[PDB]
C-alpha cells in the first residue's frame, strides 16, 4: 500500500495498512457469531422438509409475517418526532455500507 | 432455473414456501421469489458458507462515487478538467442536474411505466432507483459534488480535474459521516445506547475491524418498519402536489419516470421533510405496501419484504434471537413468560412462540423489531447493540474518518462542523424553506421550518491552497 | 445431527448442535485477528523482493534463527523442575488438536 | 515446482532463502524446502486465504482413534466383538502390542535405516513415527484402550464390540483431558496464568467456539524450546541402556525401526521420565539438532524448525508480535528500550530490533518464546494468553467434556479423578518403577520414583451395567 496518500481508494483497499482488504469492496462479511446452517455449512434452515431447528419446525417466513407483522393500514401511527427523511437517510446510508450480491 | 419464474428449489434459488390459508397466495404450492446471496467461496465443501459485501464498508459516500474502478471512472465527467460527476444528457430538473441513465439488460424501471420509456438511473450504488425518494437523495449529493468542485475551482485555479474530484469527494464523504453520527444515529439509538456504543471519538485505531458484520445486513433492516405506504409530494408552499400528492408505494418502486416526468426531486424532498415517518409499534410492525405489494409492478407477484428479511437471515446462516442477545450481554428469555417480560408484551410473546416454538429460533430481524423501543430511540436493546457496535467500528476503524488527525485541518474541521442536510438541500434545489435542525425530528410545516436565507453557507476559505 | 447420541462422532461433527462443524475435522481455523498478507489476501510476507512489512524489510526466517535462536549446545540448561515427558506430552497433545495439511 | 527438490519460488512452494555467512549452508543458491499450507478456498479472489485443521479440535484422543471415518474404522480390530484397536501383526514388544504398520508410498521411515526395512506406524494421526518418544506414547494409549475394552468385557458381557470400543475410547478421552488440564497445563502456564485463563470449570457452554485458532498452530510450537538434542533410553534399573543410551535426534526422526528392533517402548518411556527437559532461556532458545539437522536422514537437506515456524506464521498470514500483545491486552513495546523492558533483556531486544526493524514485525513464535517465563510456568505472558485462551475454549465449548453433567456419572468421575500417566504406564508396560506425581515435574531417579505396586488402579466398578 502507498507510502503516503491524501485520499481514500475507490475500493476501500489500503484503508487499513496491516490488513488492506478490511472494509474494501468484494470481500466476505465478517462473522461476529459462527454461522448456523441446516448441514452446518451451507443449506439454510427451511431447505429440507422435516428438518427441525433445535427441536422445533422451521416457521415459514411468510407465516411469521402474516401472523406477527400484518396489521390494518388505517391503524398506522405517525411518528410525531420523526420525519420520513429519517427513514430515507437510513436507506441511503445502508447503500453506503452494504450490498449483498446475488446471481441475476 | 430462474428464481423469479419458478418455485423450484434448486441452486441458486431458495423460494419462500406459502402457508396454508394465506390471505393472498391461495395456491399453497406457489411461492415468493428468492435468490440465495452469492457465496464467498463457491461450491466449497470445507468452508462455512459466507456472503459478500460488494461495497466499501466505510462511510465514504461510495453510493455516490462507486466501490469498483470501472464504475467510478464511468460516473465521472471526463470531458474536461472540472472534476465533475457525469449528469443526465437527456433531461434536467428545472435547470438542475439529474442522474445519468443506466444501461441494464432487462431494466426494471422500464416496466413501471411502459409508455414513459425512462430507464433506471446510474449511480455509485445499483439501487438508486428502488424508490424516487432514494433517487432524490442520490441526485442531491450528485449536485453537491458538482457544486463543491465548481467552488473549489474558483478557489484554487491551478487545481486539475483529479484534484477537484478528490477534494469534493472528500467533503461529500465528510458530510455523510457528520449528518450520520451527529444527527441520525443519536435518534436511532437513543441517548443511553449512544453513550454506551459511541463514546467520544479519540482517534483512528488500526486494530479496530471496520468490515460490515453479516448480522448488520439484516439488523439494519429495522428501517423497513419506518416506511410509510405512500410517496408524499408537496409543491413550493408545502401543500399537496396535485393531482397526485399521495402515491401508493407499490407504484413507485423503480419508478424513475416519476422523477423525470412528474416534477423532479423538489416535491419529493419536501414530502420527506414535511411528513412523519411511520412509528414502529408492536402490533403495527410493517405495512402491506411492502408486506403484500413489494415490487408489484416489476415481479410476477407482489413480494413480502418482512418475510424476505427472515428468509435472508436463514440464507445467511445467522443465529437466532437469544444467541444475539447473549452476544450483546442481554438476558436470554427461554420461556413465553420470560419473553413476555423482555418484550413488555405477553401477547406478542405468545404470538412469537406459536410460530417459533422457542425464543432461540426467532429470526434476528423479527426479534429485533419486536423489542420495545429505547427512550428517544427507534430500536430496542438488541438492535441498539448490533447497530451501535457496527457504527463504532466504522468510525474508529476508518483511517479517513473526518475527525482523524491528518485528514482535514483544524480550520477545515470547524467549517465542516457547521454543515447540515437542510443547507445542502438549499444549495442544490429550488426549495427555499427547509426543516429546522434536527431534520430527522422536524416533520411539521410550517412549525418545524425556516427560510434557507437564515442558514449560513459552507465556508470554504480554509480549502484555499496558500 | 441426531436429536440424541451417546458418544463423540469421529469427526467432531455435531459436538456443537447449533453450529455442527465447529471443532470438526477438515475445517478452516478460526481467525482471532484478521490475516496479514503481503498483498492483503494471499501472498506471504517475504514473497515479493523489495516489498516491506509495516515500513521495514522482511527478515529471512533463517537469518532470525541464525542470529537469535542458534546457541552452543554445551550451554544447555537442564530443567530441574520438568521431565522430558513434559515435552513429549506436549507434542502428543498438539497432535490431538491440530494438523495443517500441505500438498505432497 | 517440486518444493522438496527445487529452490524455485512458485506455488505451492515458499522456500526459505539462505542468508550470507550462514554457519551451515554456504551456498546462497540453496534453500530450506517449504510447502505452503493448503488454502481453505483455493484460487479465490474474494476470500482472505486461510488454512485447514485436519483434526478434531477437541481433546478427545483423536490422535489414537482418527479424525475421519475411513481411518477410524481401519484402526479398529474388526475380526471379533471385543472392540479393540488393531495391533501390529508382524512384531511385538516383550509380548505386548505395537502400532500396526502404515502403508505409505514414499515412506520416510524406511529411509532412516535401509536394511531394517521397518515402515512408519499407522495411528489416529499421521505423525506417530516422527520421533520414537511420541510413538511410545501412541503405543501406550493404544494398549490402554485394549486393556479397558477387556476389563469392560468382563464387567458387562452383553456389551457388543461397538459398545466396548466406544466406552473404552470414552475413558481414554477423559484420560487425555485429565492429564492435560490437571497435570500438564498448570505447569505450562504457571499458577497466575492458570487462574486467569482457566477458572474452575462450571459446565458446557454451547456459545463457546471450540475451534483451533490459526495463531495457536504456531504459538503452541513453544514446545520446540523444551526439546533435548538426544533420545535417552534407560534399562530396568534406570541406567544408560548400552550400546547407545544417547542417540542424536537427527537420527531418530521417523526411525520406527528403533522401536521395533531396539528394545520397544520401555527404554524410551523410562528416558522421558528420568531425564530433564531442556529449559527455554533467552540465549538458549532451541537446539541445533532441530535447528540444523531437522529430518536430515529423510530428505535432501536438514531443515531448521525455528526458521520453519517463522516461515509458517507468514504463510498463514499471522499478525506480528505487537498485534498479538494488544489482542492479549499486553503493552506494546515500540522502541528497543521498551522491548528490552518487556523482555527484561536489552541484549535480546537489540538482536530482535536488528533483525526486524520494529517489534510490530517480530514473528509470533519468535516473540512468544523470547518473553521471560512466568513464575512456575514455561511460557511468558503472550504465549500464556494465547495458549490459556485456546484451552479454555476446548474445555468449555466441548459437549463431551468429561466433567460436563450427563457425560459420566458422579461415581464414574470419582474413579477417573484417580487416573495418572504413571499408573497408565504401570498398566501397559514392563516398567514397575514409575515417576511420582506430578510426572511432568519429576525427572530424577531414584529421588522422584515409586513402585507401580503402590499406585491404585482405575476402578471400573461404576461402569457395571448389571
Ligand atoms: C457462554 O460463553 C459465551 C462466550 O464467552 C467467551 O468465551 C468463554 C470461553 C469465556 O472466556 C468468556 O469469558 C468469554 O466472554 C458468553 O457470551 C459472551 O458474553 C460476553 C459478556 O456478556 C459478550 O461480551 C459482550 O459483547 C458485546 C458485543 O461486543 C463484542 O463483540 C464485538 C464484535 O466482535 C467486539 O468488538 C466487542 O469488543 C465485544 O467482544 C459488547 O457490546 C459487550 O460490552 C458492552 O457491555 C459490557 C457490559 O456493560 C461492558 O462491559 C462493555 O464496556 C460494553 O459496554 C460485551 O463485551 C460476548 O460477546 C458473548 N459472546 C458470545 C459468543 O455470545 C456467555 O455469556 C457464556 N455464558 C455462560 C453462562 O457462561
Ligand atoms: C484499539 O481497538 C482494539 C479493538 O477494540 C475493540 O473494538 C473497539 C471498537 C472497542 O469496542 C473496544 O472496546 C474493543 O476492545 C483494542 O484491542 C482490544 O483490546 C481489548 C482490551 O484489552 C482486548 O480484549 C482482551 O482480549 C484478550 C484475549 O481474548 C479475547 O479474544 C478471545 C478470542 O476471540 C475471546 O474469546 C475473549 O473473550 C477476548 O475477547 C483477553 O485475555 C482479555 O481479557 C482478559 O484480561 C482482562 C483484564 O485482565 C480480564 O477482564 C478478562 O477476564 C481476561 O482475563 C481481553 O478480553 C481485545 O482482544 C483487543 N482486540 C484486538 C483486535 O486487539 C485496542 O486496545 C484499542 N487501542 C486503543 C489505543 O484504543
Ligand atoms: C423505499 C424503501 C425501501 C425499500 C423498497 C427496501 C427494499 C429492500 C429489499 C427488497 C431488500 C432485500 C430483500 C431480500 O433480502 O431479498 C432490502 C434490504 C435491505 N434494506 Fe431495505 N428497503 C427500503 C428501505 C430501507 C431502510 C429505510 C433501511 C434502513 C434504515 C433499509 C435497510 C436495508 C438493508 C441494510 C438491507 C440489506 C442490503 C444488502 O444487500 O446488504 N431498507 N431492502
Ligand atoms: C520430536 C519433537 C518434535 C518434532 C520433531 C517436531 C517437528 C515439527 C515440525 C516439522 C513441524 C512443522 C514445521 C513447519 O511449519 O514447517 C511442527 C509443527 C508443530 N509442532 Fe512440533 N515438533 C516436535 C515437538 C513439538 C512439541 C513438544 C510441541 C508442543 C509442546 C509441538 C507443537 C507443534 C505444533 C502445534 C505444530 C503445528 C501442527 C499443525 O500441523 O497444525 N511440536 N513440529
Ligand atoms: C461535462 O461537463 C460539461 C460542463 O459542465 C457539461 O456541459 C457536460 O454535459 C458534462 N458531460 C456529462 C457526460 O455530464
Ligand atoms: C406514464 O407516463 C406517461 C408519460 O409517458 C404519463 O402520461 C402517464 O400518466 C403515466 N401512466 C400512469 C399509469 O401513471
Ligand atoms: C484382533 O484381535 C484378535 C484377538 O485379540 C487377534 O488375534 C488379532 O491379532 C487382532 N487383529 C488385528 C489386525 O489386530
Ligand atoms: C539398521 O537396523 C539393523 C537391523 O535391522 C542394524 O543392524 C543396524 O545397526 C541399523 N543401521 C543403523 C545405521 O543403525
Ligand atoms: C433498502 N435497501
Ligand atoms: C510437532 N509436531
Ligand atoms: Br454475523
Ligand atoms: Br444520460
Ligand atoms: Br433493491
Ligand atoms: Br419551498
Ligand atoms: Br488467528
Ligand atoms: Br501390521
Ligand atoms: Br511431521
Ligand atoms: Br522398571
Ligand atoms: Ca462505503
Ligand atoms: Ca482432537
Amino acid at each position: 500500500c502507498p507510502e503516503q496518500d491524501k485520499y481514500r481508494t475507490i475500493t476501500g483497499m489500503c484503508n487499513n495498512r496491516r490488513s488492506p482488504t478490511l472494509g474494501a469492496s468484494n470481500r466476505a462479511f465478517v462473522r461476529w457469531l459462527p454461522a448456523e446452517y441446516e448441514d452446518g455449512f451451507s443449506l439454510p434452515y427451511g431447505w429440507t422438509p422435516g428438518v427441525k431447528r433445535n427441536g422445533f419446525p422451521v416457521a415459514l417466513a411468510r407465516a411469521v409475517s402474516n401472523e406477527i407483522v400484518r396489521f390494518p393500514t388505517d391503524q398506522l401511527t405517525p411518528d410525531q418526532e420523526r420525519s420520513l427523511m429519517f427513514m430515507q437517510w437510513g436507506q441511503l446510508l445502508d447503500h453506503d455500507l452494504d450490498f449483498t450480491p446475488e446471481p441475476a | 432455473v430462474n428464481c423469479e419464474t419458478s418455485c423450484v428449489q434448486q441452486p441458486p434459488c431458495f423460494p419462500l414456501k406459502i402457508p396454508p390459508n394465506d390471505p393472498r397466495i391461495k395456491n399453497q404450492a406457489d411461492c415468493i421469489p428468492f435468490f440465495r446471496s452469492c457465496p464467498a467461496c463457491p461450491g466449497s465443501n470445507i468452508t462455512i458458507r459466507n456472503q459478500i459485501n460488494a461495497l466499501t464498508s466505510f462511510v465514504d459516500a461510495s453510493m455516490v462515487y462507486g466501490s469498483e474502478e470501472p464504475l467510478a471512472r464511468n460516473l465521472r465527467n471526463m470531458s474536461n478538467q472540472l472534476g465533475l460527476l457525469a449528469v443526465n444528457q437527456r433531461f434536467q430538473d428545472n435547470g438542475r442536474a439529474l442522474l445519468p441513465f443506466d444501461n441494464l439488460h432487462d431494466d426494471p424501471c422500464l416496466l413501471t411505466n411502459r409508455s414513459a420509456r425512462i430507464p433506471c438511473f446510474l449511480a455509485g450504488d445499483t439501487r438508486s432507483s428502488e424508490m424516487p425518494e432514494l433517487t432524490s437523495m442520490h441526485t442531491l449529493l450528485l449536485r453537491e459534488h458538482n457544486r463543491l468542485a465548481t467552488e473549489l475551482k474558483s478557489l484554487n485555479p491551478r487545481w486539475d480535474g483529479e484534484r477537484l474530484y478528490q477534494e469534493a469527494r472528500k467533503i461529500v464523504g465528510a458530510m455523510v459521516q457528520i449528518i450520520t453520527y451527529r444527527d441520525y444515529l443519536p435518534l436511532v439509538l437513543g441517548p443511553t445506547a449512544m453513550r454506551k456504543y459511541l463514546p467520544t471519538y479519540r482517534s483512528y485505531n488500526d486494530s479496530v475491524d471496520p468490515r460490515i458484520a453479516n448480522v448488520f445486513t439484516n439488523a439494519f433492516r429495522y428501517g423497513h418498519t419506518l416506511i410509510q405506504p405512500f410517496m408524499f409530494r408537496l409543491d413550493n408552499r408545502y401543500q399537496p402536489m396535485e393531482p397526485n400528492p399521495r402515491v401508493p408505494l407499490s407504484r413507485v418502486f423503480f419508478a424513475s419516470w416519476r422523477v423525470v416526468l412528474e416534477g423532479g426531486i423538489d416535491p419529493i424532498l419536501r414530502g420527506l421533510m414535511a411528513t412523519p415517518a411511520k412509528l414502529n409499534r408492536q402490533n403495527q410492525i410493517a405495512v402491506d405496501e411492502i408486506r403484500e405489494r413489494l415490487f408489484e409492478q416489476v415481479m410476477r407477484i407482489g413480494l413480502d419484504l418482512p418475510a424476505l428479511n427472515m428468509q435472508r437471515s436463514r440464507d445467511h446462516g445467522l443465529p437466532g434471537y437469544n444467541a444475539w442477545r447473549r452476544f450483546c450481554g442481554l438476558p436470554q428469555p427461554e420461556t413465553v413468560g420470560q419473553l413476555g417480560t423482555v418484550l413488555r408484551n405477553l401477547k406478542l410473546a405468545r404470538k412469537l412462540m406459536e410460530q417459533y416454538g422457542t425464543p432461540n429460533n426467532i429470526d434476528i430481524w423479527m426479534g429485533g423489531v419486536s423489542e420495545p423501543l429505547k427512550r428517544k430511540g427507534r430500536v430496542g436493546p438488541l438492535l441498539a447493540c448490533i447497530i451501535g457496535t457496527q457504527f463504532r467500528k466504522l468510525r474508529d476503524g476508518d483511517r479517513f474518518w473526518w475527525e482523524n488527525e491528518g485528514v482535514f485541518s483544524m480550520q477545515q474541521r470547524q467549517a465542516l462542523a457547521q454543515i447540515s442536510l437542510p443547507r445542502i438541500i438549499c444549495d442544490n434545489t429550488g426549495i427555499t424553506t427547509v426543516s429546522k435542525n434536527n431534520i430527522f425530528m422536524s416533520n411539521s410545516y410550517p412549525r418545524d421550518f425556516v427560510n434557507c436565507s437564515t442558514l449560513p453557507a459552507l465556508n470554504l476559505a480554509s480549502w484555499r491552497e496558500a
